């Protein structure tokens, strides 16, 4: 609360912010409403 | 009814295992506390030189 009502919505950075190394921190889940992920473009050939 | 459970209480504890992960700082078990985690404690080898 910098302006006593602050917290303007901080979003993900374009480049790196979605971290492939996070997730639910308990064996069970809550099945959050909205989720984000990373994926390539078809230009890069697919490899295992 | 097709199930009969039995309600009992014991003075259980943990003598050699610490908690790897805890959901929240509060005790008084809630639903989230269903999924905590624990890790065994390091070995110790006291003896004579």
């Amino acid at each position: 609360a910098t302006v006593a009502g602050a917290g303007k919505e901080i979003f993900a950075d374009k480049t790196f912010q979605p971290e492939p190394q996070v997730g639910e921190s308990q064996w069970n889940e809550a099945d959050a409403t909205a989720a984000g992920g990373r994926v390539l473009k078809k230009t890069t050939p697919m490899k295992p | 009814p097709t199930v009969v459970l039995y309600s009992e209480d014991v003075n259980m504890e943990t003598p050699d295992t610490h908690l790897s992960y805890k959901p929240k700082m509060g005790d008084k078990n809630a639903k989230v506390m269903l999924g905590q985690q624990a890790m065994p404690n390091r070995p110790n080898y006291i003896a004579f030189r």
